[PDB]
């Protein structure tokens, strides 16, 4: 829509098959560090296990993708409550300046406004975006398990070409931005500006 | 001269029948993979082999 | 439209062949409208001066007017442009290439 | 290409051009010709540096 | 398993952008924070996730929780 | 997950604590106390040669696909001739190239291999 | 290439609404165990709901697009196997006319 | 009306395209036999597949500007091709009639 | 190859069969833990066979001790295919086991006629399981597995993949 929230989100998996591998993490905008799915779920309103795998997982009989999935269980097991799941995201964050609420703040503004900015300005996002990662970690792992082959680059309908229009379209939303801010400069500069 | 065609053309046609008959062994898993290369590997240096035999 | 703003102050239609040959960037000004919502100062002790809504109570707004933001530069052939609707008798006219 | 069944392995079908050049080439051996013939030119470009660094 | 480290974690008491040490014990899973200058300690529990960084500013919650200092 | 295993009061995961003293294999959510008795020895596989998700994908309209091929091929149980056929799903380089049919008036998936049977009776 | 041409984009509300009349269950109300066969409906990469009879819904959208009621440009796919129909009305797409 | 699409590089996976709408007699799909055998003819592909879904409009409209003033391109090499299109915006000529 | 061996054909596969580099996991189809605290038999009768045949091999043994039985079975089922065209047999693999293992796992073997080739494994734990089946730790046996399908090189040269003979 012309704000284009462009920030990179990208769902890891570790080690190797005998390695870390086990476990999966995931990188948030503006956080320090990444963190394990499980958590993130547990933050969306995601509580019990499970559910979490039926948002993974999209057939109990696949048995290889909870196979894979077991260690981000085994590894969440420790986080239980909503809250103690913002609490944690909120803290790895950045520092602890908001002390009263534990950067529970924090933690929403980020998984509300900048996770999966492609959706956002509705507090279905709880449900919406946990869906879309579940759709997301069970690519992962449907390419880790030679299911689907490698995502190629090369082809030509994953790409995009910006005619005259998006590039002026950008160019001249910086230089409006950069108005505004000269306009707004005058306003808190002059009083009265109103009629300059 | 058209002789010389219809030798090139029928030359053609037995490396594609060739190739043919190597798809449908294949296909069946009959095809026994050469060492140090699996099952796909060895089809595809069949085929190239005869095609390249063919246009020789 | 596509426009020339002379050093005299006479601003005149600008058409593409003029531009190339004097060197005239082929652009039309960009003219917006600005609302101006004017809350004059309340000067009312006690939460309503906290309260932004009394500032709202004394708004005041005055007319708008077409602002002039810029010139953006026009492609040729574009809606906005004189050569679009020009058949080919007007092509030639204007001396540009049908 | 988008003119084949999937999971096609004959010889057309994979690049194989069985025309002349005298005959001429089907859209598909058309096709699959240029793209060799882009390999064959990113190669040479490369190689007009390349080479010239190792020589240094 | 044992580990200690200095941040950038002020210093309360203590007055000291990066006098913020720790110890934590992960076969007990226990540890605390440790501080260089104001002293003594701040004992408390460790989770298996819990990074240094999330142990101290868990444990700086639970602190304005008891309201004292950091370490 | 080779079964279903969850706390029916809490949805979590269960584990494999054991009971020692009356040597059964015992479940039991690890945030709750509803308690479980294993019902199977089996407790963990790991499977390196899978003969798993070679027919991924076949649905209720396979056969409206109009890019996959079709062939003749007589379907074993039902002497229908008319397919849709393909090759296994599985991206495993080592994978032949066995062809896997499917009847479009049956269901029914037919392998062109001499040696074994469609994935779910090889 | 001589006939290819580049998506300038549209406003996905409309074909939303056209999903969403068309049977399309939103993801809120989605469940995997009780609809496993269904796909996966969306639009420009944003999962917005699932339909249990994507064939019709399949050609109820190309009967719009055919008769004009859907922009022309408006790219569907459809992933009979992997059970997930796609559609995008963003800008900067190269198609050609068939 | 319906006769035509517009297919973009991500729809036309899904679908199964005629190169010629000779491809679509039934009588290449049956009939074996035939007396045109002409030898100085390509040798084309008989009739492969009966579930199209589009036919092209042309070949050789996969060819650039450049590339489609080139006399007989198919019976070149790709090189020689490339380097047609290249030199041909050196040729000497009449850029506008103005 | 040597020059009295070179013209001849078997031994060159000998050679190639000395350095070829090859393990566990290169014929091991699934590897599978299992519920069964009782030692000396099982709840399952498709290894109750095998089970047999060392039944009265093994358990038949003097000085026997649980101290190397353990109530999970860690199962392998490997490949015959593979296994005959590596030249390897249950014994190979399974003193190659033993070297690793000397006593820390005791090691049950299929007959090579069997078409389950199967390596019914236990964990070892003295002065805990001397007299009982006591339930150890599953990650123990994960560990196990995980040395077993890596670090356990049952014949060949370290480094040395694939070898290509020819002529
Ligand atoms: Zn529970
Ligand atoms: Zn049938």
């Amino acid at each position: 829509k012309g704000s284009r929230f462009i920030s990179t989100l990208q769902v890891k998996l570790y080690g190797r098959e005998g390695s870390s591998a086990r476990t999966i993490k995931a990188t948030l905008p503006y956080i320090k560090q990444d963190i394990p799915i499980v958590i993130i779920f547990r933050a969306l309103g995601i509580i019990p296990d499970g559910e979490i795998l039926e948002h993974i997982c999209y057939d109990v009989n696949d048995w290889q993708m909870l196979e894979m999935l077991k260690p981000c269980v085994e590894d969440g097991f420790v986080i239980q409550d909503r809250e103690t799941a913002l609490d944690f995201i909120g803290r790895r964050g950045t520092a602890l300046g908001i002390k009263k609420e534990k950067r529970i703040q924090y933690a929403k503004d980020i998984l509300q406004k900048e996770f999966l900015p492609h959706i956002t300005q509705l507090e279905g996002f709880e449900s919406r975006k946990a869906f879309f990662l579940g759709y997301m970690i069970n690519r992962l792992l449907l390419c880790a398990l030679d299911r689907k082959d490698q995502d190629d680059r090369d082809h030509f309908g994953k790409k995009r070409l910006d005619l005259a229009g998006p590039l002026l379209a950008q160019l001249f939303k910086t230089l409006f931005k950069k108005l505004t801010k000269d306009i707004f400069r005058y306003m808190q500069r002059t009083v009265e500006e109103a009629h300059d | 001269d058209g002789p010389t065609m219809r030798e090139i053309t029928e030359t053609i046609a037995e490396a594609k029948k060739k190739v043919l008959d190597v798809t449908k062994e294949a296909q069946a898993n009959l095809l026994t993979a050469k060492h140090g290369m699996t099952l796909r590997e060895s089809f595809e240096d069949n085929v190239v082999r005869f095609l390249n035999e063919a246009r020789d | 439209k596509p426009m020339v703003n002379e050093s005299d102050g006479v601003t005149h239609a600008l058409y593409p062949q003029e531009a190339r040959l004097r060197n005239l960037t082929y652009s039309s000004g960009l003219f917006v409208d600005v609302k101006k919502r004017t809350y004059e100062a309340i000067d009312v002790p006690g939460r309503e001066l906290k309260y932004e809504l009394i500032a709202e109570e004394s708004e005041d707004d005055s007319e708008s007017g077409k602002v002039f933001i810029g010139r953006l530069p026009i492609m040729l052939r574009s809606k906005n442009c004189y050569l679009s609707e020009a058949t080919e008798s007007d092509l030639y006219k204007l001396k540009e290439c049908p | 290409l988008p003119h084949f069944s999937k999971d096609d392995y004959s010889p057309e079908s994979k690049g194989f051009v069985e025309n002349s050049y005298l005959r001429g080439l089907t859209p598909q051996e058309f096709f699959f010709h240029a793209m060799g013939g882009r390999e064959g030119l990113i190669d040479t470009a490369v190689k007009t540096a390349e080479t010239g660094y190792i020589q240094r | 398993l044992v580990q200690k480290l200095d941040t950038k974690f002020n210093c309360l008491f203590c007055n000291h952008e990066k006098s913020v040490s720790c110890t934590l014990d992960k076969k007990n899973s226990i540890g605390t924070l440790s501080c260089k200058i104001c002293g003594q300690s701040f004992q408390t529990r460790i989770n298996s996730l819990s990074q240094p960084v999330d142990v101290y500013s868990d444990w700086f919650d639970a602190v304005e929780e008891v309201n004292s200092g950091r370490g | 997950m080779t079964t279903f295993r969850f706390c029916r009061d809490c949805n979590n995961m269960l584990y494999p604590r054991e009971d020692k003293e009356n040597n059964r294999l015992l479940f039991e959510c690890r945030t709750c106390s509803y308690v479980e008795e294993a019902g199977s020895p089996l407790v963990y596989r790991h499977e390196l040669i899978t003969n798993i998700g070679e027919t991924a994908g076949v649905v209720q309209d396979i056969g409206s696909d109009p890019t996959l091929p079709r062939s003749d091929r007589e379907c074993p149980k039902c002497h229908s001739r008319e397919n849709v056929f393909f090759q296994s799903q599985q991206r495993r380089k080592d994978t032949s190239m066995v062809l896997f049919f499917v009847c479009l008036s049956c269901s029914h998936i037919f392998t062109s291999d001499q040696k074994n049977k469609r994935t779910q009776f090889s | 290439s001589l006939m290819s041409c580049i998506s300038v984009g549209t406003d996905p509300m409309p074909i939303i609404t056209f999903l969403s009349e068309w049977g399309m269950e939103p993801l809120e109300d989605y469940v995997p165990h009780q609809s496993p066969d269904a796909t996966r409906v969306f639009v420009n990469g944003v999962w917005h709901g699932v339909h249990r009879n994507p064939a019709r819904l399949m050609e109820t959208l190309r009967t719009l697009r055919r008769k004009g009621d859907i922009n022309p440009e408006v790219s569907m796919i459809r992933d009979i196997r992997e059970k997930e129909l796609k559609i995008f009305t963003d800008a900067g797409r190269v198609y050609r006319p068939l | 009306e319906g006769l035509v699409e517009y297919i973009d590089a991500e729809e036309e996976e899904s679908i199964l395209i005629a190169m010629q709408p000779e491809d679509l007699e039934p009588a290449e799909a049956n009939e074996e036999n035939d007396l045109d055998v002409d030898p100085a003819k390509r040798i084309r592909v008989s009739h492969h597949a009966t579930t199209f879904t589009h036919c092209e409009i042309h070949p050789s409209m996969i060819l650039g500007v450049a590339a489609s003033i080139i006399p007989f391109p198919d019976h070149n090499q790709s090189p020689r091709n490339t380097y047609q299109s290249a030199m041909g915006k050196q040729a000497m000529g009449v850029f506008l009639t103005n | 190859l040597e020059p009295g061996h070179a013209a001849d054909q078997e031994q060159a596969k000998l050679i190639r069969s000395a350095i070829e580099h090859t393990t566990l996991k290169s014929v091991t189809i699934a590897s599978e833990i299992y519920y069964d605290p009782d030692p000396r038999s099982t709840v399952i009768p498709e290894d109750e066979e095998i089970i047999q045949l060392h039944f009265s091999l093994l358990d038949e043994e003097a000085e026997q001790s649980f101290d190397q039985q353990s109530p999970w079975l860690l199962r392998l089922e490997l490949d015959r295919a593979a296994m005959n065209d590596k030249d390897l047999t249950m014994g190979q693999v399974g003193e190659r086991i033993k070297q690793t293992f000397k006593n820390d796992l005791f090691v049950i073997w299929s007959e090579d006629n069997d078409e389950k080739l199967i390596i019914r494994c236990r964990v070892v734990r003295p002065k805990s399981l001397d007299a009982e089946t006591e339930a150890e730790e599953d990650h123990m046996l994960k560990k196990i597995e995980n040395t077993m399908l890596e670090n356990i090189t049952l014949r060949g040269v370290e480094n040395i993949e694939r070898v290509v003979m020819m002529k």
